[PDB]
RNA sequence: UUACUCUCGCGUUGUUCGGAGCGGGGGCUCAAGAUUGAAAAAUGCAUUGUGAGUUCUGCGCUAAAGCAAAAACCUGGGGU
RNA sequence: UGCUGUUGCUGUUAAAGGGUUCGUAGUUGAACUGUGGGCU
RNA sequence: CAUGGGAUAACAAAGGAGCUUUUUAAAGGUUGGAGAUUAUGGAGCUGUGCGACAAAUGCUUUCCCAUCUCGGUGUGGGGUUUACGGCCUCUAGGAAUGAAGGAGGGUAGUUCGGGGGAGAACGUACUGGGGCGUCAGAGGUGAAAUUCUUAGACCGCACCAAGACGAACUACAGCGAAGGCAUUCUUCAAGGAUACCUUCCUCAAUCAAGAACCAAAGUGUGGAGAUCGAAGAUGAUUAGAAACCAUUGUAGUCCACACUGCAAACGAUGACACCCAUGAAUUGGGGAUAUCUUCACGUUUUCUGUUUUUUACGCGAAAGCUUUGAGGUUACAGUCUCAGGGGGGAGUACG
RNA sequence: GGAAGUCGGCAAAAUAGAUGCGUAAGUUCGCAAGAAGCAUUGGCUCUGAGGGCAAAAAUUGCCAACUCAGAACUGCUUACGGCGGGGAAUCCAACUGUAUAAUUAAAACAUAGGUUUGU
RNA sequence: CGGGUAAACGGCGGGAGUAACUAUGACUCUCUUAAGGUAGCCAAAUGCCUCGUCUUCCAAUUAGAGACGCGCAUGAAUGGA
């Protein structure tokens, strides 16, 4: 998929952070460029993350797989519910 | 090394109850003690407590379904039918 | 695709010319050609795709005839080669999509047969790349 | 917290745990003990160190079998 | 006695191609670095 | 065992960005012999300068930082050359057989097809059921009889239920490794051919051991049960008839999951590669240049890949085969693999 | 002497702990199995291995509780208690279980499995 | 009165002739039932005759085992092996 191709470019060239707590910290600062959320996310946690993105005007993407798929798509061997990319390098988005 | 050739968990029965009845019960015995995938969260952590009751070690969530497996094949068909009729 | 694993006998392919000299109307210096190759790689293109962009829209028929070196050689000198070879990458990607399809459609026996052929192709290819040291030893393919 | 990068790490005798937050530094709290004293020498009779046993306690909590209830008491949400 | 076949057998119908594929030992495996020259 | 020769080959290594030379000058860090002590120097060690010459890849480089008509030549004509500035950085970085009418991968027509999986619907027919009508037979055969029927059979019209199956179009046509695969729409992952001045660079062919798939019948557990129907029942026929024919009917026939591994599983013809005469066709893709409809179709000529047909050399015991070989073989050698050795006993006995 | 006794090996005799080696037919692959069978064992004097705590620390000191293995010498009158005899076959019931208190414990009953009926 | 039903209760045959030595009948007639006992098993805890007949076990076996079967009166969820 097109989103997976860009994640690989970011994973090798840019800068990112994994996990809900670290992603929220980047949103409190101004470094976040894009936030990706898996479809397997607790409803109350998703609503809180989306509220932060609206306040800071950060684009947000709803991933089509669960936290297992999102972790695999990043080359990791663990599950990730939320991803935040602080630096995008050589990528459109 | 491997401790039995044919009967893994039924070896606790010795030579008693007959080969075919032991064989049929083994398939359901293995299923009811395995760990099933949890759609909530992402872990293989669903364990049966009592007949028809499953609890997730990670989610700490309780689901009702299946005497010896988490989801029966008849349940999968029913979910698709209901979703299709709702979309009409 | 044609002979190994199947009965196909197709012959479709390209035929390189006898005259290996770039035309007069091509006025691009070799240094600039190398720059464009490295730029497209950072954008995320594979060597096969890079050569088609230059062919289609830049008038460069063969990079070797202009710069003296092949595209993958240029990327290796600039530290831009892919982690695993390109053809092995695409075969692994195909097998992953087949397996994901098969975990729902468990009775698609034609697809199961095709999965056996693709994985045999992967193991043959990995063996060659380990012998010429383009892959680490103990590299393994996981289903 | 680039912790799991390409044999990831911590831990039990033992069947396992981590981006839904491991390990390290610094802390808050609970349970069971230890120590200092008052009691207490005014009493009793005429000493402080190790091994073995011992269900209080802790290790949080077979099954088509999944392990009583209520009084009494405690805390909170509102209101005064 | 070329009816044991390396030299040198047979396998459509006389005896005899495995139901079809994958595959490890094994056997087999494309081209290329090379026209010496001058004198009667 | 020694030694001469290097054409054909084998072993090992590598996988191609782990990839200057010379000349001068300066600075430091054998004493008579034997036994001790020390110092001066060679030679090499670094770091300074100096002279001379190379370099298979241009440092009068690159990079961004900025700031502003004549002459020679061939036959009076032809062809050949010729007729914004300045600046500061940075600087192993271009020297590597070629891309097999061998293999792998890419992109495209959002290509081609009864290829595979999933979900919704559609179509008549067989059987059964009631609703509307009618009245004496209907069925079946060579001829009959078992069988149904005034308690209304058969026949007629419109419907309802359930389970199978997709007629005509359907062809020496298509897809699939083989077994196999035909209604429509939505959906998932594949496969082959063609086109290419894309990429890569020997990664290949064929096989004991080992693995996967495999019509029908058969087995196990759940469903389903319209049609047909092994076993069985009842009529006939017959010298007899356990059979062929008629009326029925259990297991089955259909679906899911798990076994079994057999077929005239046949082209009775193992796989890969080369050469090879002629004439009409056919399926899919592409290239070049008069017909119909409003982009598709179709004309003519080439081309790659597929299933075939007719009338050459050659081969064969013959029947026959022939670019799709059973040809190119006593003028006997491209590579690998499976099987046979008079007929029975017998694919039997034992393990 | 060794079942010749007796309806009948009734009763008695016999085996015996622990450790090493070894173990058939059959089989629902779990067993059969302690199958069968062979060997050792005392006392005394020694040697080796198995740890905790402090300061190439791959080093130095201090200390506790037991077990196993090996060797020399020296004995038996085989010597508390406690502790399976084994093998080859036929009939019945699958197995654990229940059951006639006071003459019957079994092949009887129950059982999991299979089938049928009513709703 | 007319249909269905046996994992309902239950049931499941007799006579003679016949093959190149004899013996035995694959074969052929005949009376008969709702159907005439199929696969298996046996002198079995089921066989009167009976201590049946052959083999094995012993010096000697009305006992045991393996075979044979016209089975007084074996036999399929009254479940057979
Ligand atoms: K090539
Ligand atoms: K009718
Ligand atoms: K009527
Ligand atoms: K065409
Ligand atoms: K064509
Ligand atoms: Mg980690
Ligand atoms: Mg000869
Ligand atoms: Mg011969
Ligand atoms: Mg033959
Ligand atoms: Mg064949
Ligand atoms: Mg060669
Ligand atoms: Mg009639
Ligand atoms: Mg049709
Ligand atoms: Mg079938
Ligand atoms: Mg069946
Ligand atoms: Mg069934
Ligand atoms: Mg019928
Ligand atoms: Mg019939
Ligand atoms: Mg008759
Ligand atoms: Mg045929
Ligand atoms: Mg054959
Ligand atoms: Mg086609
Ligand atoms: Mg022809
Ligand atoms: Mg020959
Ligand atoms: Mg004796
Ligand atoms: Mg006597
Ligand atoms: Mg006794
Ligand atoms: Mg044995
Ligand atoms: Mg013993
Ligand atoms: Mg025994
Ligand atoms: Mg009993
Ligand atoms: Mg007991
Ligand atoms: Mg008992
Ligand atoms: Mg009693
Ligand atoms: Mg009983
Ligand atoms: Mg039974
Ligand atoms: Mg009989
Ligand atoms: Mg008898
Ligand atoms: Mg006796
Ligand atoms: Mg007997
Ligand atoms: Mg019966
Ligand atoms: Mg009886
Ligand atoms: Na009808
Ligand atoms: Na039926
Ligand atoms: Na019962
Ligand atoms: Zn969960």
């Amino acid at each position: 998929d097109t989103i997976n191709a860009k994640l690989q470019l970011v994973m090798k060239s840019g800068k990112y952070v994994l996990g809900t707590q670290q992603a929220l910290t980047t949103l409190r600062q101004g470094r976040s460029k894009l936030v990706v959320i898996a479809n397997n996310c607790p409803p109350i946690r998703r609503a809180e993350v989306e509220y932060y993105c609206t306040l800071s005007k950060t684009p947000i993407h709803h991933y089509s797989g669960n936290n297992l798929d999102l972790g695999t798509a990043c080359g990791k061997h663990f599950r990730t519910c939320v991803l935040s990319v602080t630096n995008v390098g050589d990528s459109d988005i | 090394a491997k401790r039995t050739v044919k009967m893994g968990v039924m070896g606790r029965y010795g030579t008693r109850y007959g080969a075919n009845p032991r064989k049929r019960a083994k398939k359901l015995e293995v299923s009811q003690h395995a760990k099933h995938f949890c759609s909530f969260c992402g872990k293989f952590a669903f364990r049966r407590k009592a007949v028809g009751i499953w609890r997730c070690d990670g989610c700490s969530k309780t689901v009702a379904g299946g005497a010896y497996t988490l989801s029966t094949p008849n349940n999968s068909t029913v979910r698709s039918t209901v979703r299709r009729l709702r979309e009409l | 695709m044609v002979r190994m694993h199947g009965n196909g006998r197709g012959k479709a392919s390209s035929a390189l010319p006898y005259r290996r000299t770039p035309p007069a109307w091509l006025k691009i210096a070799s240094r600039n050609v190398v720059k464009m190759v490295c730029k497209s790689s950072r954008k995320g293109m594979m060597p096969s795709q890079i050569g088609m962009e230059l062919r289609d829209s830049m008038g460069i028929a063969q990079v070797k005839n202009v710069t003296g070196r092949k595209i993958l050689r240029i990327l290796k000198h600039n530290g831009l080669a892919p982690e695993i070879p390109e053809d092995l990458y695409f075969l692994v990607k195909r097998a992953t999509q087949m397996r994901k399809h098969l975990e729902r459609h468990t009775t698609d026996r034609d697809t199961k047969y095709r999965l056996i052929l693709v994985e045999s192709r992967i193991h043959r290819l990995a063996r060659y790349y380990k012998r010429v040291k383009q892959l680490p030893p103990t590299w393994k393919y996981e289903s």
